[PDB]
RNA sequence: AGUCUCCCACCAAUUCGUAUGCGGAAAACGUAAUGAGAUUUAAAAAUAAUUGUUUAAAUCAACUCAUUAAGGAGGAUGCCCUUGGGUAUUCUGCUUCUUGACCUGGUACCUCUAUUGCAGGGUACUGGUGUUUUCUUCGGUACUGGAUUCCGUUUGUAUGGAAUCU
């Protein structure tokens, strides 16, 4: 049903960052008509996708992606220290993202 | 190397042998007049003895000895007149011919033995029996209108 | 205690293990199933052959020569 | 030509002819292996999936699942023009020579 | 009050560790074994939490309540049902039933002490800073 | 030892389809050893 | 003018697809009967109530035929609903010997009438 | 077919971090060059699996065990060939580099328990067999079936929290 032109590229988080494969929000499933697919051919963020492509092509950013590749023990320690957070009302099994001590990974689809 | 068994499904059908009474011509009417009921004097050892007598009378001595080694009636109830007899795969045709050559019961006369399904497993036999019982209800529901 | 000592090791007895803990099992079964606890049919399904695995040995391993 | 990477000396010493995918051990423990063209790819998983791939990945509608293929063996070249700060008039002719002018069109460019 | 529940829980943790050490090599590749390992790790975490509470010579810690309530909502509500379903499926299979029944009984008994301490210290939970 | 046997029979009638088989084919071990194999 | 037609958007969650037969224009009659019987038997173990039978365009006639077959043959309640289906068509707009497949594309919506046919047990 | 073995979740590492003749993810797995051996032996018999006979014991053939780490360069010998080049064997010798058996004590620095001596953890260094006689599993993380509903959001995170039934 989708058209030929469909390429979605962005910077994703580490796959080991997630604990369980949680599904995305599924509440607008019924209200999916042809207008959205018609607008998909118009609305397209060329700039960010091109930036991700240039980051993947350039060998300097591709190496910087390996800046701080945390180990399974470090991820387990982060999951264990998040057991005691400041909001003492909700259980979080995942781990938050950091703008300094975390590697940005570029994907292409 | 492996004992191959084969079960035979047979049914007792009573034809409406009455020339003084006119009959209705349709599907479910003749299905009901042919599947009326089995008489009270009906059992497993009474049908096995009758079929053994018939087999010994039609085939002979060795013809009955070769088939009577694994000739047993596994499941049969007189409410619907459907029975499952176990036999070998070598003498299955002989058992079918004996069922065909069944003349009458010692006390009950005028009946036909019809072999419907034959296979080497009881699960498929039960499945086919359930399918036939479900199919029977359709014409009944249609004719009750 | 449901377990016992021996000259060889420490062994576990299933009989007292489940006989002492019966009301807990009843409470668990009523907490899992509420309407089918009074019924008696087959609830749990057989394991798919895709998920079925095989059993290994009880030894550690064998080193190469 | 870029050479083999530096993983584990033990496993790196094994191949010596055919490179290894980053999921070699996993697939080798799941699927069968073979070496045809300077590389080691998978042939087929242990469990038979003739009718499974048909109902899952095929053009059928009853597809409740997904199939993942390790396509790391497909080699790629990234080509860029450094001769000028402008459009790829050189890559235009390069692609028109390599492939048919089907590739060198307005659609695949814009 | 806490002493009896903690003694019973760690005593059954002994049997958990023993049966795991026994049946490791036989069923390293299994789903019921993985559920058993996860349950053993959670039980060890809770038991070492309560031991840290105990040897401190007096029952007061603030992070203890928080992480105990974190693990309590994980062990009781979510992980329990899949554990029970797998433990009953592996015994419905018919390959290994004599230890599957013991596994089911062990889960049934470790759930009761968990909910017991839950209903005992719910008052402490609503007392300190939440609920 | 009647009652716990009846209870585990009611336990097998939920998982298994014929509950009286493991006792006849001797599939319910009364004892299970816990010792490193020597 | 060259114009191609893609299928219509199908958003099925997990089970609406299972108990639903999409009748094509080339789908045989007996195969449809067989798959409908399989769906009817498997519904209450899937956990649904009815079996959806969806067809649009040329297959509407034989879809209604399948419906009225099981209506009186097996004496099962049927429900017919008339719906609209929007389909996207990719057309070439005019604006070098180039293949017609690789050309500029424009999307256009087209509405068609269709029949949904639910069968009870 | 067979009471044989192993894979069918990961783990810059208490997780066989095993560059060890070759191939191989593993295998109580295949094969290659040399030497030796027969209850007088490393071990088979006349005081884990399998097979009716169940290796050998003039020579051959078959079984078991004991050695040979990957790639590049120089010299010598043998063959086609006699500018030269190719193959096989043998000696010198370099390149192939993740600050890791485990564990105890002392010293030096930093953080929490909301001043300190002291109590616990991490890292850098030195010294030692130190009762590591449980010579067979004992480390960490992971809700993997389906349906629906409630709530917060440009003040912060662009998505998160929890609930009912099978």
């Amino acid at each position: 049903a989708l058209p030929q032109r469909c390429t979605f590229a962005f910077e994703a988080i580490d796959p080991r960052h997630l604990a369980a494969p949680k599904k995305l929000n599924d509440s607008q499933r019924k209200t999916v008509n042809s207008d959205d697919i018609l607008s998909l051919h118009e609305n397209y963020p060329q700039d960010e996708i091109n930036a991700v492509f240039n980051e993947l092509c350039d060998p300097e950013s591709r190496t910087q992606s390996y800046n701080n590749q945390n180990t399974l023990k470090e991820i387990s320690a982060r999951r264990y220290k998040l057991l005691t957070a400041t909001p003492n009302s909700i259980n979080k099994t995942t781990v938050p993202f950091k703008e300094s001590d975390d590697p940005s990974i570029p994907l292409v689809i | 190397v492996r004992l191959k068994s084969r079960y035979i499904l047979f049914e007792i059908i009573f034809p409406p042998t009455d020339t003084n009474v006119e009959e209705s011509v349709s599907k479910a009417d003749i299905l009901l007049s042919h599947h009326r009921a089995s008489p009270a004097d009906v059992s497993i050892k009474s049908i096995l003895q009758e079929i053994r007598r018939s087999l010994s009378l039609n085939l002979g001595d060795y013809g009955s000895a070769k088939c009577n080694s694994l000739l047993q009636l596994k499941y049969f109830s007189n409410k619907t007149s459907t029975g499952i007899i176990r036999c070998h795969r070598e003498d299955c045709d002989l058992v079918i011919m004996a069922l065909m050559l069944m003349s009458k019961i010692g006390d009950v006369d005028g009946l036909i033995v019809n072999p419907v399904k034959v296979s080497g497993t009881i699960k498929k036999i039960e499945q086919f029996a359930m399918r036939r019982n479900s199919k029977i209800l359709n014409i009944i529901k249609c004719s009750q209108s | 205690t449901p377990s016992d000592l021996s000259e060889s090791g420490s062994k576990l007895n299933v009989d007292q293990f489940i006989s002492s803990r019966q009301f807990e099992v009843k409470q668990l079964q009523l907490a899992m199933h509420n309407s089918k606890a009074a019924s008696s049919t087959r609830i749990f399904q057989a394991l798919p052959r895709k998920l079925r695995r095989r059993t290994a040995s009880h030894n550690v391993r064998r080193i190469p020569k | 030509l870029a050479p083999i990477p530096k993983g584990r000396v033990k496993y790196t010493k094994r191949q010596k002819h055919f490179a290894w995918l980053p999921t070699h051990i996993w697939n080798a423990k799941r699927s069968h292996m073979m070496k045809r063209w300077g590389y080691q790819m998978v042939w087929a998983p242990t469990q038979k999936c003739f009718k499974l791939t048909h109902r899952l990945g095929g053009d059928t509608c009853s597809s409740d699942g997904a199939l993942c293929m390790d396509s790391s063996y497909i080699g790629t070249i990234i080509v860029k023009d450094k001769s000028n700060d402008s459009e790829g008039d050189f890559l235009k002719s390069i692609i028109g020579k390599l492939t048919a002018e089907r590739a060198n069109l307005r659609k695949y460019r814009e | 009050e806490m002493d009896n529940v903690i003694r019973s829980l760690e005593q059954e943790y002994r049997l958990i560790l023993l049966l795991n050490h026994r049946n490791k090599n036989q069923h390293r590749a299994a789903s019921w074994y993985g559920s058993f390992n996860e349950m053993k790790r959670n039980c060890g975490q809770i038991i070492t939490l309560f031991s840290s509470r105990r040897l401190q010579a007096k029952r007061l810690k603030d992070v203890e309540w928080v992480k105990l309530h974190r693990l309590l909502q994980r062990a009781l509500f979510r992980q329990l049902k899949r554990w029970y379903w797998q433990f009953n499926g592996v015994i419905a299979l018919g390959q290994f039933v004599t230890l599957g029944c013991t596994l089911v009984t062990l889960l049934a008994n470790v759930r009761a002490l968990y909910m017991r301490l839950w209903e005992i210290n719910e008052t402490e939970f609503i007392r300190c800073g939440c609920l | 030892d009647r009652t716990q046997t009846f209870i585990k029979d009611c336990l097998f009638t939920k998982c298994l389809e014929d509950p009286e088989k493991p006792f006849n084919e001797n599939r319910f071990q009364d004892t299970l050893l816990l010792l490193p194999t020597d | 003018k060259r114009v191609t037609k893609h299928p219509s958007l199908k958003t099925l969650t997990h089970k609406q697809i299972h108990t639903t037969i999409f009748v094509k224009s080339t789908t045989p009659y007996v195969s449809a009967l067989k798959r409908i019987n399989k769906f009817l038997d498997s519904v209450h173990k899937q956990g649904s109530s009815y079996v959806a039978v969806l067809g649009m365009g040329k297959a509407v006639e034989k879809t209604l035929a399948l419906g009225c077959h099981f209506q009186d043959q097996k004496n099962k309640k049927i429900e017919v609903y008339t719906k609209t289906i929007e389909v996207l068509d990719e057309v070439i707009t005019e604006g070098s010997d180039v293949e017609d497949d690789d050309k500029e594309t424009q999307l256009k919506k087209r509405a068609v009438s269709g029949v949904e046919l639910r069968i009870y047990v």
